[PDB]
């Protein structure tokens, strides 16, 4: 067995990462007092979900994670909720006043005062784990906080932990629930620190999130709480490997090793399915044709853009619940004959295929419906170049007249920094297009 | 706890702040004696940002109130809500300041200043985490404006990484004290420039303007334009003062609104604004016609003649989020031809679940638009109109000041215009 | 008050269009560069289709669908028809083309010259046509060696397709022409036919001893208007419509132009959009497409219709620019936005 | 359509389905930039309190 140690910065980080450690104790039964009535070896043991949680000579299974603020109303929340009993005080960092959405406060000024801390606070976990895996890594592209000081840890985390893998659940901003307009900045320069430094990240953009609760679930306003719950579900989806018996995806290594064939390139695309609104009076169950064939639609995705107008260099499915490896076979090849799936001719043209049978567990009065079996496609296109594209445009329309740039210099950080980033999404954006296009 | 230290200088800037503390005192439930009497959870989240929390769970306000003459603090001691205020942060003199800003920045004021700045400091010592200071006065006056901008002056130097925020009262020959409003006025707008990361324009004229034409008011008064302020006031620090998605501090708040450092400078609306047909529920789209309508604003400026920056608005009471960003969506893509098209998403809208004292719903407006230049080009009009004859200069030079200080303070400000100008094109 | 722009000068289709919605007063043009807008009239090439439908509340639609080159490209519409099911490479209404890389750059050069062999050895007619889309550049000729030397003498993907030797001729005159029909698809995938269509025809009487004068063989109206010496002699511009033609049919073939030639107009079009819809569809796109296209047909002494090409972006007849325009309006842009007959199209049903 | 690495286990299985074949900043230098960062705040914050002294 090999350790899994999480890391939540900022508010979207700590509130995600706070809905998926209610999800994995009601996954794997584990009681918001940590106990876990199921594991019959107390105090120890090499299963398949210690790699997540941690075991006292009491029986309190507890996290392997960390939450990293600058602020502590959030994670005061934390302190005193349902879930308080699980962690102990050393798990929840949190400083005074936050970065005010700046990156270079996040960077520089703020976060060289507490880098420090997160770090030790990191490595009391890593002494416990016999087998450290790596890192995964929480926090929004726009927040002050998960944009500037997760760069700064990212960069030391490669220094500390040289051999140990990092992964990423970037949070992508949309102006439909974001108040900010200095959110372009941010993202860019938190991509050029942090490139070459992780392994592998799952971008979930916010307007994505945002529309699924209004077509699928009838929320008209939908608030953090639906979202996250949402996101909750795909990161289950994307780390069951890690926290089950199984042979996909088994350990970090294995993720980048699947979906990740260049360095650079290393932003897959998720889709889910299905998403059941748990007030609907009572859904016919789809079968597996069906949700497969969903993870083409493009209302399932985690990022909007549209791969029919891109190439493939890897593609898994991780199902969950009543699915037969027979059934997906089918669907697969009677999607092939429908959909426009053109990988790269330096790639095998095929799926890796992953099943789990317990189904989808739905958080007790909930926003989503429980479902007979759902699944979660993970696969690199060329596609989600959109994505950087779209936020490369508005961080050339503000940089182009200096706006906001002043906070930023204003904190110590160097003009330079912004043209010096942004030349190299300039160069990221170039190398989805070899790949891609013809 | 993110601690805001609220300061009000001068007549206006303490006749302001009392109807001000007066307003959110009612939204938070706190009576004129500290002690609260609510019946809602989310009027103590956030209560510590204005008030500290004394012995006998008593809630005092965090202001400090400023003046050279006794003559308006008496009153407010003594008036509605003046024993909610610490007996200690009362800090005045006797002489008075002539609505002279020599009087208030540089003699009578310099010799206060200090006791002032030992109040400040027993405040903010005390607070956990200091988000910035706020301060309400006018820039007309004597006081207020001159020993105002010279409070600012000497706070940065003591706080330098700290948010400094002012409601600054622009003075209106049409609603004049003194004919030498202009010079003080030009006078401080350079300290704002300077020093503060966030003023608000409130125009007396538009205030007056405002009473007279839409609240069919016959005879205007200073209250009925205090009313105003302090509805606006309380409008704008909504979203400091309750909870919900929206968390934020004024630095937070700066760095969306103030692309430039220079063109921090807002000018503030509000609605409903109806006269005594007053019980009629406003419906979404007529507060949203009326509060991006010029006559519903109180900076003075046709917004029709300048371009936003950016441009904030914040509603309270029970409505539909979902028709709220559609009614906003609309006036966006039906006037877009005044937006900047190079700051992204420049318009954002906020909720509020507790309605002002006695509205089903209301609506702030906070631009930050290179129409103010407008407002700065009045001042600076009737400024020349009275230096280029040397007039009524003798009250300023026998203070110590030189005629090169005048001349110096118009260069400031109609550098202030063009710079606001080269980005209207 | 809804919000367009727009970013193709040059379209004469969508200047005209661009003023209808004016004129309705209920549209209000922006910034060619403005991001707030609920219709685009984007350009030509590089089209930025990755950044629509990311406004919020802001429904938006674009006169393109991405990826419809493929049709509309030389190479690529033969190679869609050879490599496409839907099509097969026995297509019966395309004439055996071939794409043909020049030397100095897949190639089907060997193909073609397999099946240039064979016509030379049953004693076939064996006239070639060259051509490529980096053309204003044809060339036609008999032999092999001619029109593969003429394409290595360029640098850009041509195609070698069978002339067609045997062209239908009107009368008098013994001239060729081809028929450009407009269809409109919209966001639901409705294909719409223009009731009206233009022939553009050669003033020149065809030759089939002389392929080097390409005036009375390549029928564009820009090539009959510079070395044609007949120009509007029997028909206003070389443009006939369909009232005079269809009564050129009735009166010298005894048939009607809907079954002689507008049953296969009316199929080929079905089966060009009809084959690409899984790839440019825009139905559960958070952004939606509709574009007019411009079909030509050869139509050969047998009364059967070839396809040649089908433009992408196509220019409309003078007498029916206003016609055309306002149903664009109404079916294509009006049905998404909707405003405050008899219908000029002929609605093509299918399966979607 | 060929599956290969078929595994199977107590709470799922795994395969691979294939249709078609194939056709750092030190520590030294980290501490640079965040003071050399840290300088430049120092500086700006001096002029300041230098202008505030004229
Ligand atoms: N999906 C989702 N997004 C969130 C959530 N909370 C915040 N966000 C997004 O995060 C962005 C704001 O950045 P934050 O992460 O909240 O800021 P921060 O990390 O605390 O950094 P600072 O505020 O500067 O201290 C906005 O785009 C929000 O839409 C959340 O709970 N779920
Ligand atoms: N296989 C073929 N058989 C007979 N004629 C042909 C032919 N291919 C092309 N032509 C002639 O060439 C003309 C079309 O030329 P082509 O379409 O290749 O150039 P172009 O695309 O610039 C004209 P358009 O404006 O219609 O796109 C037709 O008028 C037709 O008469
Ligand atoms: N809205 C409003 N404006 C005021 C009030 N009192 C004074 N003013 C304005 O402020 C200017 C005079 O400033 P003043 O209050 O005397 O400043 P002070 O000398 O520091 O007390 C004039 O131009 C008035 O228009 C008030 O109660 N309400
Ligand atoms: C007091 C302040 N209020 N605000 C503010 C800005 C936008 C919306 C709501 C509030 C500031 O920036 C300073
Ligand atoms: C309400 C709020 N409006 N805003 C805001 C910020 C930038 C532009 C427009 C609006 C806040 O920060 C909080
Ligand atoms: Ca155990
Ligand atoms: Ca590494
Ligand atoms: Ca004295
Ligand atoms: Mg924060
Ligand atoms: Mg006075
Ligand atoms: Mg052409």
């Amino acid at each position: 067995m090999r350790e899994c140690i999480s890391i939540h910065v900022g508010q979207a980080g700590v509130q995600i990462g706070n809905a998926c450690w209610e999800l994995y104790c009601l996954e794997h039964g584990i009681q918001p007092d940590g106990q876990m009535p199921s594991d019959k070896t107390i105090g120890g043991g090499d299963d398949s979900f210690n790699t997540f949680f941690s075991e006292t000579g009491a029986g309190k299974h507890v996290p392997r994670a960390v939450f990293v603020d600058l602020e502590p109303t959030v994670i005061d929340e934390v302190r005193t909720g349902t879930y308080r009993q699980l962690f102990h005080p050393e798990q929840l960092i949190t400083g005074k006043e936050d970065a005010a959405n700046n990156y270079a406060r996040g960077h520089y000024t703020i976060g060289k005062e507490i880098i420090d801390l997160v770090l030790d606070r990191i490595r009391k976990l890593a002494d416990q784990c016999t087998g450290l895996q790596g890192f995964l890594v929480f926090h929004s592209f726009g927040g002050g906080t998960g944009s500037g000081f997760t760069s700064l840890l990212m960069e030391r985390l490669s220094v500390d932990y040289g051999k140990k893998s990092k992964l990423e659940f970037s949070i992508y901003p949309a102006p439909q629930v974001s108040t900010a307009v200095v959110e372009p900045y941010n993202s860019i320069l938190t991509t050029h620190t942090t490139l070459e430094h992780s392994d592998c990240a799952f971008m979930v953009d916010n307007e994505a999130i945002y529309d699924i609760c209004r077509r699928n679930l009838d929320i008209e306003r939908p608030t953090y709480t639906n979202l996250n719950r949402l996101i909750s579900q795909i990161v289950s989806s994307i780390t069951a490997s890690l926290r089950f018996d199984g042979a996909l995806n088994v350990d970090l290594t294995e993720f980048q090793t699947n979906l990740v064939p260049y360095p650079r390139i290393h932003f897959p695309l998720a889709t889910y399915a299905p998403v059941i609104s748990a007030e609907k009076a009572y859904h016919e169950q789809l079968s597996v044709a069906e949700i497969t064939n969903a993870c083409f639609e493009p209302a399932n995705q985690m990022v909007k853009c549209d791969p029919r107008h891109g190439k493939y260099m890897a593609c898994c499915l991780l199902y969950r619940g009543d699915v037969v490896p027979k059934d997906v076979n089918a669907a697969i090849a009677t999607i092939k004959t429908k959909r426009s799936i053109q990988f790269v001719d330096w790639c095998p043209t095929g799926f890796k295929v992953g099943i789990n049978y317990q189904p989808p567990t739905v958080v007790p009065g909930g926003d989503l419906a429980k479902v007979q079996r759902a699944v979660c496609m993970l696969s690199n296109t060329t596609a989600i170049a959109e994505a950087w594209a779209r936020l490369d445009h508005k961080f050339d329309l503000m940089y182009a007249k200096r706006a906001f740039v002043h906070w930023y210099v204003g904190e110590g950080m160097e003009e330079g920094e912004f043209s010096e980033a942004r030349e190299d999404m300039a160069a990221l954006e170039k190398d989805y297009e070899e790949v891609g296009v013809d | 706890m993110r601690e805001i230290v609220h300061i009000q200088a001068g007549q206006c800037g303490n006749q302001i702040g009392a109807k001000f503390w007066e307003v959110i005192s009612d939204e938070h439930g706190i009576d004129p004696t500290g002690s609260y009497h609510g019946d809602s959870d989310l009027q103590l989240e956030r209560i510590n940002v204005y008030y500290n929390e004394a012995t006998g769970n008593k809630y005092v306000p965090r202001a400090i109130l400023v003046d050279l003459e006794p003559g308006t603090m008496d009153s407010v001691r003594s008036g509605p809500f003046g024993q909610i205020f610490r007996p200690d942060n009362f800090v005045f003199g006797q002489s008075g300041a002539g609505n002279n800003w020599a009087k208030g920045h540089y003699t009578e004021g310099a010799e206060l200043v200090d006791s002032v700045l030992d109040v400040v400091r027993k405040e903010s010592e005390s607070c956990d985490c200091l988000q910035g200071f706020q301060l309400t006065h006018s820039l007309g006056g004597g006081t207020g404006s001159g020993m105002g901008t010279l409070l600012i002056s000497k706070i940065r130097e003591e706080y330098p990484d700290r948010i400094m925020n002012t409601f600054s009262v622009m003075p209106s020959p049409k609603v004049s004290d003194t004919v030498v409003e202009p010079y003080n006025a030009t006078l401080s707008v350079h300290q704002l420039v300077e020093n503060t990361d966030e003023t608000y324009c409130i125009d007396n004229e538009a205030l007056y303007d405002i009473c007279f034409r839409t609240l069919k008011l016959t005879t205007p008064t200073y209250g009925d334009l205090n009313h105003l302020v302090s509805a606006t006031m309380s409008g704008v620090t909504t979203c400091l003062r309750f909870p919900g998605q929206l968390n934020a501090d004024l630095r937070k708040l700066a760095v969306n609104m103030v692309p430039f450092p220079r063109l921090h400078f807002f000018m503030p609306g509000f609605a409903p604004l109806t006269s005594r047909q007053q019980y009629r529920a406003l419906t979404v789209p007529e507060l949203t016609q009326q509060m991006f309508d010029s006559k519903n604003m109180m900076a003075a400026c046709d917004p029709r003649h300048g371009r936003y920056l950016t441009v904030a608005a914040i509603f309270r009471g029970r409505m539909s989020m979902k028709e709220v960003d559609e009614q906003m969506l609309n006036v966006q893509n039906k006037n877009s031809s005044y937006f900047v098209e190079w700051i992204p998403n420049n318009v954002k809208t906020a909720v509020c679940d507790i309605p002002p004292r006695g509205l089903k719903m209301s609506a702030t407006f906070i631009g930050n638009s290179t129409a103010i230049q407008e407002l700065f080009k009045r001042i600076s009009e009737q400024f020349t109109a009275m230096f280029r004859r040397k007039a009524f200069l003798h009250w300023y030079t026998g203070e110590g000041m030189d005629e090169m200080e005048f001349t110096e303070a118009e260069s400031n400000m109609n550098d202030l215009v063009s710079e606001y100008q080269q980005y209207q094109d | 008050m809804y919000t367009f722009v727009v970013r193709d000068e040059n379209s004469s289709v969508y200047a005209e269009v661009s003023r209808l919605l004016l004129a309705t007063g209920q549209w209000k043009r922006l910034r060619k560069d403005n991001p707030r807008f609920n219709l685009m009239l984007g350009e030509r090439n590089r089209l930025p289709f990755g950044r629509l439908g990311h406004e919020p509340g802001l429904v938006q639609l674009v006169n393109y669908y991405r990826g419809a080159d493929k049709l509309c490209r030389k190479a690529s519409l033969v190679k869609l028809i050879k490599t496409s099911p839907e099509l097969s490479e026995s297509c019966t209404w395309f004439p055996e083309s071939y794409v043909i890389y020049p030397t100095n750059l897949t190639d089907e050069r060997e193909v073609f010259l397999a099946a240039y062999n064979r016509r030379r050895e049953g004693r076939e007619g064996n006239v070639w046509i060259a051509k490529s889309s980096a053309g204003a550049g044809i060339l036609i000729s008999s032999e092999a060696s001619e029109l593969l030397d003429f394409i290595d003498e360029q640098g850009q993907v041509h195609v070698i397709q069978k002339y067609l030797e045997k062209p239908l001729l009107l009368e008098p005159g013994h001239r060729k022409f081809d028929i450009r029909s407009w269809v409109l698809v919209d966001h639901l995938y409705n294909i719409y036919l223009y009731r009206e269509g233009v022939l553009r025809t050669s003033s020149e009487p065809y030759n089939s001893a002389n392929f080097q004068d390409k005036t009375c063989h390549l029928t564009n109206h820009c090539i009959q208007k510079e070395y044609s010496k007949n120009y509007g002699r029997y028909e206003e511009g070389n443009e006939m419509f369909f009232e005079e033609f269809n009564q050129y049919l009735m009166d010298a073939l005894n048939t009607t132009l809907e079954n002689s030639i507008l049953l296969q107009i009316k199929h080929i079009i079905r089966s060009c959009l009809m084959c690409i819809e899984p790839a440019i569809s825009t139905k559960h796109l958070h952004y939606q497409s509709f574009q007019l296209f411009g079909f030509d047909f050869m139509v050969d002494e047998e009364l059967k219709v070839w396809l040649i090409e089908v433009n992408g972006a196509p220019a409309c007849a003078q007498k029916l620019y206003a016609e055309l325009c306002q149903g664009i309006v109404d079916v294509a842009i009006s049905s998404v936005f909707p405003l405050a007959p008899t219908s000029i199209f002929i609605k093509l049903h299918h399966h979607h | 359509m060929e599956v290969i690495e078929l595994n199977k286990c107590t709470s799922g299985q795994s395969f691979e389905v294939i249709l078609k074949p194939p056709s750092d900043p030190s520590l030294e230098e980290i501490q640079k930039k965040l003071e050399a960062a840290e300088e430049r705040r120092k500086y700006q914050e001096a002029e300041l309190l230098k202008h505030l002294a004229e």
